[PDB]
RNA sequence: AUACGUUCACUGUGAACAAUCAGGACGCUUAGAGUAUGGCCACAUGAAUGACUCAGCGCAGUAUGAAGUCUUUGUU
């Protein structure tokens, strides 16, 4: 958590040192396949989805079935979402905390961390729109936050 | 011991004492448990840490519950290393 | 941010060399290990071990107890040869042992090497 | 060193430590020359020492005890004592 | 040869998942204790073989008195040298490192890697010693010169085998 | 279908581009200089080379460092 912050993080997932297998378990490519995109069509963000895995249906890695990350499956079936999932919940966020700042306009501290999100949104749509994920006329205002979340 | 320590081949106590990551080869301390409610007879399997708590196909009270670390084996539940 | 690898292992290797460690730590690479392998050649270093983890990986080296320090200079000087035998008179201190280790366009060696081959190119730093 | 016609110059060496293999100069005087019996099988001793050398960095620090136990193992004048355990 | 695509064509009669599976090629190694065979497959194939596999392989391996290590057709150049064609970009799997390393994880396919590392020695020449998952051999302990002959001869590298 | 299948940067090599500076030859009586001068029978010479120098130009080599690579499906 070093990006707009004081301190220096270390806490993440490592990924298990053999890609293959398990032999033990009991799964399937062509399952696996069905499965992320039975809860894509009600409504989940890729982040979620390789956790229900995880915990409904002991898969470890999702790649590690099938040879291909979430998003690509997805994609390939041709079914993700529009907004990239990093994007989207940071103008959730922004959009709320706006709406608290109209409310009460004392709290500063709401106002340094409106900026610090707001940063951070213009640092990825300039990202996104190398990629050509995102067409250049794209943008985020005020006005335009509520069309987008929805 | 400042100067010599072997660190190519370390021994078993110092792989778990250091960190997830600090290892030679870095790989997880978390694995897929098998569990068992004596109520039922089916073999239901979890992950160690979660974040959702675990149900069994025929009862309807959580197997394991959330916290940080590992899940918290509530009741008397039992499991089979497989 | 890791500006560079080759600058930051060498500093680590050379406060192992001051301390008298028997082997050191380093994430590797492929100049790094190409670095390490011709001072190998000149005997300044034991003998080292590049282990995997499917990521940038590790070194593990093993001192021979022989040498002072490794630099590595930045930003990577284009040499030319004839411009060559200054970059030798700054750098080393003495004329009569210590190498620079530049990569040419055959590989990294030398400037004993280089100039056997007749090839120049751009330098990485030295050891003595 | 040499002189290439032939020949060798200079005029002393310096002793090298055997811990950390560097020089030992004139004039630190915290350095160390041990000679250590060897001894026959039944522990008879044979007329015949080794002498162990350490510069006055290693001694400096502490570690110039683990390094006896390391030394001597290896040229064999002890069993156990180097190499485990701890609990 | 066609010593191997012979004994393949016999036990494969009768069999749903063995029916349409084919070999290329084989090439056997000098390993002092007994010969092994390394039986190349046409890629697409590899988990049609692989799926199942070890209710076959028994006996083949019993009938020809050596081992089988069963292998994908791994092919990959960034400079043309004529006589193969070459993307100019190239790809992550059409690289050699990638094929290298693919070519272990079949090799050795039933147990599965712990460790990999290379030992660079003071003349120059290097060591691979890649480490065996402590598990699931058993098995492994009895072929490990078999893999390091075989090994040799595909990728041109010393290697070992240990637990 | 015996030459063609990324260009650069960088390196080597090649082209291209007075005096002074460095430097070779020669006892101006020496020196700073100068381009001479040395052989008694009509002869022999020398007036080199490098640097001046970044850019622009060619072939050869690819270790390092770049660009090249429109994908809810691209190229012939």
């Amino acid at each position: 958590g070093r990006l707009h912050s004081q301190g220096k993080g270390i806490s993440s997932s490592t990924c298990p040192y053999r890609r293959s297998a398990p032999h033990w378990l009991q799964l399937s490519a062509e399952n696996c396949v069905q499965m992320i995109c039975d809860y894509a069509k009600k409504g989940v963000r890729p982040s979620q989805i390789g956790a229900l895995l995880r915990d409904r249906n002991g898969v470890g890695m999702v790649r590690a079935v099938t040879g291909v990350k979430v998003l690509r499956i997805l994609k390939a079936n041709g079914l993700a979402p529009a907004l990239p999932e990093e994007l989207y919940h940071l103008i959730k966020k922004a959009t709320n905390v706006r709406k608290h700042l109209e409310h009460a306009k004392h709290d500063v501290d709401g106002k340094y961390r409106l900026i610090l999100i707001e940063s951070r949104i213009h640092r990825l749509t300039r990202y996104y729109k190398t990629r050509r994920v995102l067409a250049p006329n794209w943008k985020y205002n005020a006005q335009t936050a509520s069309a987008l979340v929805a | 011991t400042t100067l010599d320590v072997d660190i190519l081949h370390p021994s078993v106590e110092q792989e778990l004492h250091t960190n997830k990551k600090k290892t030679l080869v870095p790989n997880p301390r978390s694995e897929f448990l098998s569990l068992r409610c004596p109520s039922c007879t089916g073999l239901t399997t979890a992950f160690s840490h979660s974040n959702v708590p675990v149900f069994c196909k025929n009862c309807q009270t959580p197997l394991a519950t959330p916290t940080g670390g590992r899940i918290l084996l509530a009741d008397q539940v039992e499991i089979r290393p497989r | 941010v890791r500006t560079s690898v080759l600058a930051d292992a060498l500093k680590a290797i050379t406060n192992a060399e001051r301390r008298g460690m028997r082997q050191v730590l380093i994430p590797s690479s492929k100049v790094i290990i190409a670095f390490l392998k011709v001072m190998a050649s000149r005997n300044y270093i034991g003998d080292f071990e590049v282990i995997d983890d499917h990521r940038s990986g590790k070194i593990v080296i093993n001192l021979l107890g022989r040498l002072n320090k490794c630099v590595a200079i930045c930003p990577r000087f284009d040499v030319g040869l004839g411009d060559l035998e200054m970059w030798q008179a700054k750098l080393l201190p003495s004329r009569q042992f210590g190498y620079v280790v530049l990569s040419t366009d055959k590989g990294i060696m030398d400037h004993e090497e280089a100039r056997k081959h007749n090839a120049g190119g751009k330098i990485l730093g030295m050891f003595f | 060193m040499q002189n290439d016609a032939g020949e060798i110059v200079d005029m002393l060496i310096p002793r090298k430590c055997m811990a950390t293999d560097r020089l030992i100069p004139p004039h630190d005087h915290a350095s160390v020359q041990i000679q250590i019996a060897k001894v026959n099988d039944d522990g008879l001793p044979t007329g015949e020492f080794e002498t162990v050398v350490f510069s006055g960095y290693v001694r400096a620090l502490g570690e110039s005890d683990y390094a006896l136990n390391r030394i001597a193992t290896e040229k064999g004048l002890l069993t156990g004592v180097y190499r485990n355990e701890a609990h | 040869s066609e010593t191997v695509t012979a004994a393949f064509n016999e036990i494969a009669a009768g069999k749903p998942e063995l029916k349409d599976l084919k070999i290329e090629s084989v090439k056997e190694v000098k390993s002092e204790g007994a010969t092994v065979l390394v039986i190349t497959v046409p890629y697409k194939q590899i988990k049609a073989f692989q799926s199942a596999q070890a209710t076959f392989l028994p006996d083949l391996e019993k009938k020809l008195n050596a081992q089988i290590c069963i292998i994908g057709k791994h092919r990959a150049p960034k400079t043309p040298e004529h006589g193969r064609r070459f993307k100019a970009i190239r790809n992550y799997g059409r690289t050699l490192r990638s094929v290298n390393d693919a070519i272990l994880d079949d090799l050795v396919f039933p147990t599965a890697i712990v460790g990999k590392r290379v030992h660079y020695d003071v003349n120059g020449k290097q060591v691979t010693r890649v480490i065996l998952d402590k598990h699931d051999a058993t098995r492994v302990e009895e072929r490990l010169s078999g893999f390091a002959a075989a090994y040799n001869r595909l990728t041109g590298i010393v290697s070992v085998f240990e637990v």
